[PDB]
RNA sequence: UUGGCGGAAAGGCCUUGGGUGCUUGCUGGCGAAUUGCAAUGUCAUUUUGCGUGGGGAUAAAUCAUUUGUAUACGACUUAGA
RNA sequence: CCCUGAAAAUGGAUGGCGCUCAAGCGUGUUACCUAUACUCUACCGUCAGGGUUGAUAUGAUGCCCUGACGAGUAGGCAGGCGUGGAGGUCAGUGACGAAGCCUAGACCGUAAGGUCGGGUCGAACGGCCUCUAGUGCAGAUCUUGGUGGUAGUAGCAAAUA
RNA sequence: GAAUACUGCCAGCUGGGACUGAGGACUGCGACGUAAGUCAAGGAUGCUGGCAUAAUGGUUAUAUGCCGCCCGUCUUGAAAC
RNA sequence: GAAAUUGUUGAAAGGGAAGGGCAUUUGAUCAGACAUGGUGUUUUGUA
């Protein structure tokens, strides 16, 4: 039901992890650049981890798009949901994590009436 | 009869490689019978199937196929280069593989 | 082309045969090499004995048990020359080397099978006439192999049995060739001759 | 590899779109960039470049 | 936890060489076993199909004393106590059967092949 | 609000494609395919079987028949890239194949609801087959061993090199 | 099924007799479709378990005790219906 | 060309196996293998040169067209991500569950990071425009606190029992 | 008196194979046509089949082939005994 | 009620370390698209 788009390509689908985050527990795997003077990762030796750079950037016709073909838009209530009334084929709503269930049923009902896609229509639901 | 083979046997030799860096995207195939690039030019564009077995039945069969094709000749001795949809798993170095006669020009 | 290829090792050169056979195993052909005591090495017997003594000197100093093992049988000498040409320390190398078995003489699994040769490793086709060569069985029994004469006696017995086989085979094929010649020059024979058979 | 005879990726070094946040000045440079683009008179280009200038490059007259 | 303990013939039962007789641990464990059997008969269990289904030991907070070392130094002398828990259950019959339905997906060529086999044989 | 807004929304109108320049010229078949040629089916259900080629159809397919009396291959269409044109030639003049076309073979496509959990032939198709094959076999009876040749299957033996074989 | 031969890793090779099936050596009759224009289109052998129903046989080792030709402990050598 | 001249200490290195009308040496002719180099194409960014205030609807720091370029320590500059607190706004979220924490579950960004689902929990917290700083850690024989391997180890043997 | 080799040219013809399909109303340069029009001329369309689900794919563990020395620091030079 | 560190259960691998990069096999696990407006009423709750 989305707008037609070219085939979505990710140039590097693997997550860039910090060197020796597997080695030490004190080293988190959020990316940091090696500024050492003898670092094999900084010197880009063969067989080491690759580094983030601008050449891995996604296509501008394809960027910020979900695999369904929409862009995620965070919503908190019905008035935030109603902003996507004329833009249903480009944006998909996502209910925020801190919305209660008795409000979530209202947002899902209004989105189903307006034809808006919700990317998480299963949070805090009881059965 | 007793034989039903409509393909040519071949062996998966290795990947395309230098002395110390290999490239899994291109595989090297020894087709039996051919010993020169001029005879190997007949087999360009032919489909190749690697046919193997697994324990878990997926869609009615325990036999899984990996498809590819011959692209060009390699060397002076009739080895050919082959590309597959997913690359060959490199434990199949020396494994048998099937070169079909289609798409035929004869 | 074959399930198992049985190579008669007599009159072959060790390095050229090993470089043929190692590539065959790495391509996935099963090879069994028989009569390993009749391999040939180019060069004088004294040169190759000196070469083996230079190899035999090499051992680990603090413990000889973990050093290089100097195997004395001709088949194990061939196995050493072939393991030098296979990358044996990987899983692919181990899987290749388990497709090979090398024997002195021709054991009873393989005495009734067909033996082949490798013409690009044959001594009479490779060496210039006049160059000197060695016999691997003679070199191996000079450096310590104990079973040169029992292999000779077993090979004499096997050759007697094989000649008894071959006399019957020759008589049968002469009968078949006689019947084929007398049943030739018929209409089916002339049609097959026109068609090339 | 290219044997570069110049510095790659260098800015032109001439100030465009002035650093001030004055909205009326931005309206004026919008009007005069239209005039410099389409009236093919050198006066409009001269005053468009003079509109970008800083305070010490605009002495009082 | 067996490095540098002595070797014994009584590990042949378990295929080991290193075995011991931790008498205090056996006393505590068999006291807990007796208490669990008492709880089982209070609950009304069979008391003949019981096997120890669960048992675990982990570390309690240490209890520290001091040790006096040469050239006037102090070191620690710590006890490592235990938390132990165990669950005895009745040994039941075979658990279950009747696995998933495993709905099959076949192409038209596979369906034609199965129909051809069913036609061509009996 | 959780997310603020986009300052500009992209337009939802889908544009038209540009006017293409890819016309369709007809297929130029290879020279070994003339009508009446004995083919070897390389793939398919009847792979390894020798059939006779009758007519080049509209969707670049070849009309073939066994004949059905010989090897049990019915009137069918095959792909030209999945056959081998042998040098063996019979004449198919005297067969009226202009009845068959692309609409003659229709599958009557199945709905998604009709799922075959566990588990027929057109009478028009069966007397069309009976009309054509009795005209083919009269041409087959002239040269000897063609009925046996068409009944036998094709297979590669040990030592057969297809780059050296002539068909 | 009869008779041999084979110990290098024999475990296979040859042979006698009858039974039974096929024979494309030659000539006929019937069948095949629809897997829809291809999709390995599934035919091999390796190990184990559980059922049947048909044979076959009814043990030891270790701990503990003991010995001292042995021994740091294990291990070893002995004995004990 | 080969040989003598030509003697060193762990066992040993044309890289190894090995190679003798070579798989050696001199020389010539072809074919072949492959670098992040060259050619073509796509995409990302940077720089440069241009087009485009017309009406409707937005963003003129926008949109679009064309070409070239991309290594980098010390160092410089730019655009961004994250934290505590402050002004404004969303009449924002929340005991029908805020914050925190766990999660080889999902999505977005080249990345710093952001979002969602599930579990636990119990009272406050967030988006955007700005302001401010005691604002981002792997190291400093860093500071405080906690915990390992060593390890059931060294050992618990003077003063007759 | 010829041929052929060698080298070079053709805005000569033609067969097989591989990778790519960016762009998105029209505008331009052309070609074949008397014309209507058509075209391989400023970037891929037409026909058909199977599946519509973990099948493709993503993630993660393992296996295999090849590669990969421990980080930070001073230093001309660090994996550094 | 985090981490270091530990116990039990489950899964996996292991011939002198382990860990990593590219690629694929195998096992496990998982998201998305699958309605669409539509000639049409073969219609019930008659629109
Ligand atoms: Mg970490
Ligand atoms: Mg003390």
């Amino acid at each position: 039901a989305s707008l037609p788009h070219p085939k979505i390509v990710k140039k590097h689908t693997k997550k860039f992890k910090r060197h020796h985050s597997d080695r030490y527990h004190r080293v988190a795997e959020n990316w940091r650049k090696q500024k050492g003077i003898d670092s094999v990762v900084r010197r880009r030796f063969r067989g080491n981890i690759s580094q983030p750079k601008i050449g891995y950037g996604s296509n501008k016709k394809t960027k910020f798009l979900s695999p369904s073909g929409h862009k995620t838009f965070l919503v908190a209530n019905v008035k935030d949901l109603e902003t996507l009334t004329m833009h249903t084929k480009t944006y998909a709503a996502e209910i925020a994590h801190n919305i209660s269930a008795k409000n979530r049923v209202v947002i899902l009902a209004r989105a189903k009436a307006l034809g808006i896609k919700v990317t998480n229509p299963k949070g805090r639901l009881a059965l | 009869a007793e034989s039903h083979r409509l393909y040519v046997k071949g062996k998966h030799l290795s990947y395309q490689r230098s002395k110390r860096v290999n490239n899994p995207n291109v595989s090297l195939i020894k087709i039996e019978g051919v010993a020169t690039p001029q005879d190997a030019q007949f087999y360009l564009g032919k489909r190749i199937a690697y046919v193997y077995r697994a324990s878990k039945e997926v869609r009615g069969s325990k036999i899984r196929v990996m498809w590819g094709k011959v692209t060009r000749t390699h060397g002076n001795s009739g080895v050919v280069r082959a590309t597959f949809r997913n690359n060959l798993p490199a434990k199949t170095f020396g494994a048998s593989v099937r070169i079909f006669l289609y798409p035929s020009n004869i | 082309v074959e399930p198992v290829v049985v190579i008669d090792g007599k009159g072959h050169l060790v390095g050229r045969l090993a470089s043929v056979v190692a590539k065959q195993l790495l391509n996935g052909q099963k090879i069994v090499v028989v009569r390993a005591e009749e391999l040939n090495i180019s060069g004088e017997f004294f040169r190759n004995k000196l070469k083996y003594h230079d190899f035999l000197r090499k051992a680990t100093a603090f413990n000889k048990t973990r050093g290089p093992f100097h195997f004395r049988a001709p088949s194990r000498i061939f196995y050493k020359a072939l393991r030098g040409m296979v990358s044996h320390k990987t899983a692919r190398g181990k899987a290749a080397l388990e497709r090979l078995k090398v024997f002195e003489g021709i054991p009873p699994p393989y005495d009734k099978k067909k033996r082949v040769v490798v013409p690009q490793a044959l001594r009479v086709l490779r060496l210039k006439p006049g160059r000197k060569y060695t016999t691997l069985g003679k070199l191996s029994t000079s450096v310590g192999w104990k079973y040169e004469d029992v292999v000779a006696k077993l090979e004499a017995k096997r050759k007697v049995s094989s000649a008894e086989y071959y006399a019957k085979k020759r008589a049968f094929t002469k009968k078949v060739a006689s019947a084929n010649a007398t049943a030739a020059e018929s209409d089916v024979a002339k049609q097959l001759a026109a068609l090339g058979y | 590899g290219i044997d570069h005879t110049s510095k790659q990726h260098k800015r032109s070094g001439h100030r465009t779109a002035p650093k001030s946040d004055n909205v009326y000045l931005k309206l004026l440079v919008k009007l005069y960039t239209f005039l410099a683009r389409r009236t093919d008179a050198p006066f409009n280009k001269v005053v468009l470049k003079a509109l970008f200038l800083s305070k010490i490059n605009r002495p009082p007259v | 936890f067996n490095s540098s303990i002595g070797r014994t013939a009584q590990g042949k039962e378990f295929g080991v060489t290193k075995a011991r007789w931790p008498a205090k641990s056996v006393k505590f464990v068999q006291g807990l076993l007796q208490n669990a059997a008492a709880n089982a008969e209070a609950k009304g269990l069979d008391a003949t199909k019981l096997y120890v289904s669960h048992i675990q030991v982990n570390q309690a907070p240490k209890q520290r004393r001091r040790t006096y070392r040469a050239h006037g130094r102090i070191n620690k002398y710590e006890s490592s106590p235990s938390h132990i828990e165990l669950v005895v259950t009745e040994k039941e019959e075979a658990v279950a059967k009747a696995a998933e339905k495993k709905v099959v997906r076949l192409t038209s060529r596979q369906r034609g092949r199965i129909a051809a086999q069913k036609r061509i044989a009996a | 609000t959780a997310q603020q807004a986009p300052k500009w929304y992209p337009s939802e109108d889908v544009a038209a494609p540009k006017k293409t320049r890819k016309a369709v010229r007809p297929q130029k078949l290879r020279a070994s395919l003339v009508p009446g040629t004995v083919l070897i089916l390389l793939a398919g259900r009847f792979r390894g079987k020798r059939v006779v080629y009758l007519k080049h159809l509209e969707d670049n397919t070849l009309l073939v028949t066994g004949p059905f009396k010989v090897n049990g291959v019915p009137l069918r269409r095959v792909n030209a890239r999945y056959v081998i044109a042998t040098s063996t030639k019979v004449s198919v003049e005297g067969v009226n194949v202009e009845k068959f076309n692309v609409e003659y073979f229709a599958k009557e496509k199945l709905t998604k609801k009709e799922k075959k959990e566990a588990n027929e032939i057109k009478t028009e198709r069966v007397e069309d087959q009976k009309v054509v094959d009795k005209a083919l076999l009269a041409e087959i009876k002239k040269t000897p061993l063609l009925k046996q040749y068409l009944s036998a299957s094709f297979s590669l033996k040990n030592g057969d090199k297809p780059h050296l074989l002539k068909f």
